[PDB]
């Protein structure tokens, strides 16, 4: 009766690359797609001084709603699904986010308050306002557009959220709900508000650079908080038999899906990791594979002091001795962190990945830490031969978030 | 497959402080628009000084409304395996209360304006984490914003999970806050016009802010420890309509969950003018003949509480205390056409 | 200062009578990074001067944020 899940469409809006071809080709010659930027240090004053954009005046440009709206329509392409194969009832969608529309709903109150310095004007408050703080914006509006009739969720689990939207399309899938299911995250936090709460925080990198894009450097010595991105990535899941009847091209199984909270801090991660550790053994418990075919990972890596040990200690746990051999990599090096965004992005390229049989390397890799003694494939890639893939995420909340993701 | 029960329920509105308190008056009640903040309440005995400072008032209903709903169920919190105990929530607008002042100073002053504790206030996944830590529960956790349907969908996933066998014990439920200047302001002003494109024109109603949660739990666990187990949740519904077509044959699947049974009470989403002439006509296509009851100008449009907080009154109801009905089902759906429907049934 | 001791008391959550200002704020009173980072915030809010990560890492004790606000 459980059905076997796979990804037999992709659809990316990246730094590193809007579409699937041209995402793929600068993340294997291992091109950063950080970009320097002035308004932050200029206008706010924030010790950053570098963004992951795709492409000082306050714009609500509807970002979050619109690399949604792209990245599904060159999904559905790429999968190749008409209203014709499509049966509405039994295709669903799963759309994350972290802040969903905050660009939108920050634009809004210093509009009202005239530049946040006077009480809130009602009369100034638009119709259209109201749209920007609806989370499932994305999620909805895709629903719409393509006739999606079976359950339509945001999950927004913070940096887990991508994942966790995965995780239950999964589930709709291998329970027999859903047939289809259009899953991912789509984030838009380069405004203001979101990077200043991580800037007053102290996760964002904020050490004086000559290069600005090696500021995301992942299991470096050097790192010092994670360059922030803005990105949007969608995976279509369906069934095994499904996708066979139709005669589909399959990217990777989606085999297993995992969740747990660390019950430590909201924002620190613990040295040890023994919370993820129980998160990557549920996952393999839940796929029914074992650890030994485990030959390649695609981590969080998002470039602080705290998460880089803490994903290295993780995997020597579970692994132990076995742990060295492994691959294992951070798109965030050469992307930056898209939060939600970054889990479906860098699954996008984990499906590309075991397809093409490449592993795309961590680029900025400087002087190597001591803790942080694994193979992380520095600078330049290779061919590789994925078996079975472990994709791990973390997020606010003590979240901890696994897929293992297999060839077909 | 496994068997799902309500074991506790705690809830806090305008209306009352406790399940109880709530429950006698909207029975009472059942015999332009502005927001209903709450009466009589501080959240100082419950919540420590260090952890009330650094969250919102959204996360601080939320965790009053577990203890609660803890206290009801009697579980040994301590002896619980915190592995097997996962915290599902439903919140759409977050905690705007906590950071609006710091978001207009940023403008202003600069990265001065704004201190560290917005990164974690804000989001609506803060109510898990936050959960998490006090109690120490470690097993799947998650937070939908799914608009209105955000903890519909949040307590029919925390069943799925403890069906699948992810859990034993999962606090569900949802919770809101919307006294903050930004929001309160939108509401006003905006939500009385606008109508949806699926389900038509709203009705005359104001909002209500607080928190409603339920402790659901494994069947064989509950009779384990000799709970006193209020109802049986027997079926989830989570669909969506995108045109009027669709809208009509998506609330046939909500008269799937009656099983055919004329001993049932309907509770209905009660925001939209036309949901009583569609939903009776779906039931009349099925033969399903039940009692209509509207609770939404009695609780008001809490958005994520909204259907939560139904479900911890139908609870109630169902646990030995209209006459004498032995189903329960309470239907929901927003404004861009869900359609999320949860079933409960005695003993 | 007085200033300083009410913000610790309250941010830490302490009785103010039974504050100790010589006491380690990381060991005794397990203040994690975030707490700092917000004392930061403030001792910029009421003194009015400059304070970067760099400067406040180095605040060990209730003493250490009183010899900083004086230079
Ligand atoms: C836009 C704001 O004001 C900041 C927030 O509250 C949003 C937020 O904080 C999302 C979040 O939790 C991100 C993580 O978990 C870690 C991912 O990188």
């Amino acid at each position: 009766q459980p059905r076997r899940v796979v990804v037999t469409g992709l659809g990316v809006v990246a730094p590193t690359g809007v579409g699937v071809n041209e995402f793929w080709n600068n993340i294997h010659n291992g091109k950063s797609g950080v970009s320097k930027y002035e308004w932050g240090r200029e206008r706010f004053g924030f010790k950053s001084g570098a963004i992951g954009q795709v492409y000082f005046v306050l714009k609500s440009e509807r970002k979050y709603l619109q690399f949604a709206l792209d990245a599904a329509e060159m999904a559905m392409q790429d999968a190749n699904l008409r209203p014709s194969d499509i049966d509405g009832r039994r295709f669903g969608v799963a759309i994350a986010t972290a802040i969903a529309d905050a660009a939108g709903m920050e634009e809004c109150l210093l509009r009202i308050t005239k530049g946040g310095k006077e009480n809130i004007h009602p009369d100034l408050i638009k119709s259209e306002d109201y749209d920007s703080f609806d989370f499932s914006s994305a999620a909805t509006s895709v629903a719409k557009k393509y006739g999606a009739s079976m359950s339509v969720s945001n999950i927004s689990t913070g940096c887990a959220a991508g994942l966790d939207a995965l995780g239950i399309a999964m589930e709709h899938i291998r329970y027999g709900r859903a047939d289809i299911m259009l899953a991912g995250a789509s984030e838009a936090p380069l405004c203001p508000l979101s990077i200043g709460s991580f800037e007053a925080l102290g996760a964002l990198s904020s050490r004086e650079l000559e290069n600005q894009q090696a500021a995301t450097c992942p299991f470096s010595l050097e790192r010092d908080g994670f360059v922030i991105a803005e990105g949007c990535g969608i995976l279509i899941l369906e069934s095994y038999e499904h996708a066979k009847q139709r005669g589909a091209h399959i990217y990777a199984e989606l085999a297993g899906y995992a969740s747990v909270n660390n019950a430590y801090h909201m924002t620190d991660l613990p040295a040890d990791g023994m919370a993820m550790a129980r998160c990557i053994d549920m996952a393999l418990k839940d796929a029914q594979i074992s650890p030994s075919t485990v030959n390649y990972i695609s981590a969080h890596g998002s470039s602080t002091a705290q998460n880089d040990i803490n994903e290295s200690n993780a995997i020597k746990f579970v692994l132990g001795e076995s742990a060295f051999g492994i691959p294992i990599n951070s798109l965030k090096s050469m992307t930056g962190h898209a939060l939600a965004a970054a889990n479906a992005i860098e699954s996008v390229a984990l499906c590309l990945e075991i397809e093409k049989q490449y592993v795309h390397p961590t680029i900025n890799y400087q002087t190597p830490d001591p803790d942080c003694d694994l193979d992380y494939i520095p600078n330049q890639g290779c061919s590789y031969p994925i078996k079975t893939a472990l994709k791990l995420s973390s997020g606010f909340s003590g979240i901890h978030s696994v897929i293992v993701m297999r060839a077909v | 497959r496994k068997r799902v029960v309500v074991t506790g329920v705690g809830a806090i509105h305008p209306d009352g402080n406790d399940v109880t308190a709530i429950k006698s008056k909207v029975i009472q009640k059942l015999l332009s628009s502005i927001i209903r903040t709450l009466s009589d309440f501080d959240g100082a005995k419950y919540i420590n000084n260090r952890l009330r400072r650094k969250i919102d008032e959204f996360s601080v209903y939320g965790i009053v409304a577990v203890e609660m709903a803890l206290k009801a169920s009697r579980l040994d919190v301590d002896k619980l395996d915190p592995n097997r105990v996962g915290i599902y929530v439903g919140n759409c607008f977050g905690g705007w209360q906590h950071i609006e002042d710091e978001v207009k100073a940023l403008h202003i002053e600069g990265i001065k304006g704004m201190g560290p504790y917005v990164a974690t206030a804000w989001f609506p996944a803060a109510l898990q984490g936050q959960l998490s830590l006090l109690y120490g529960f470690s097993a799947q956790s998650k937070t939908f914003s799914t608009s209105d349907v955000a903890g519909m969908q949040a307590i029919g996933y925390a069943a799925e999970a403890i069906s699948n066998g992810v859990a034993e014990v999962m606090l569900c439920g949802a919770s809101e806050h919307l006294s903050s200047p930004l929001v309160k302001n939108l509401l006003e002003k905006t939500s009385s016009q606008k109508h949806s494109e699926v389900f038509g024109e709203k009705q005359p109603g104001d909002f209500s802010e607080g928190a409603a949660f339920l402790v659901l739990e494994e069947r064989q666990h509950a009779l384990e420890r000799g709970a006193s187990i209020l109802c049986e949740l027997t079926g989830f519904v989570d669909y969506f309509a995108p045109d009027k077509n669709t809208r009509n044959n998506t609330l046939e699947y909500t008269a799937e969950l009656f099983n055919h049974n004329e001993n049932a009470v309907f509770i209905m989403d009660g925001i939209y003018d036309d949901e009583k002439e569609i939903t009776s006509k779906a039931f009349s296509n099925k033969e399903i003949k039940t009692s209509f009851i509207n609770l939404r100008p009695y609780l008001d449009n809490q958005f994520s509480v909204s259907g939560v907080i139904d479900s911890v009154l139908a609870s109630s109801f169902l646990s030995e205390s209209f006459s004498n009905t032995n189903q329960i089902i309470i239907q929901r759906f927003s404004n861009q056409g869900h359609v999320c429907a949860l079933s409960f049934s005695a003993i | 200062e007085v200033k300083i001791k009410t913000i610790l008391s309250l941010f830490l959550n302490i009785n103010i009578d039974d504050f100790n200002m010589d006491a380690n704020l990381a060991d005794a009173y397990d203040m994690d990074s975030t707490e700092l980072a917000d004392l930061a915030k403030e001792i910029e809010k009421e003194f009015g001067i400059s304070v970067t990560k760099s400067q406040f890492s180095h605040w060990e004790t209730g003493r250490a944020v009183l010899d900083f606000v004086s230079s």
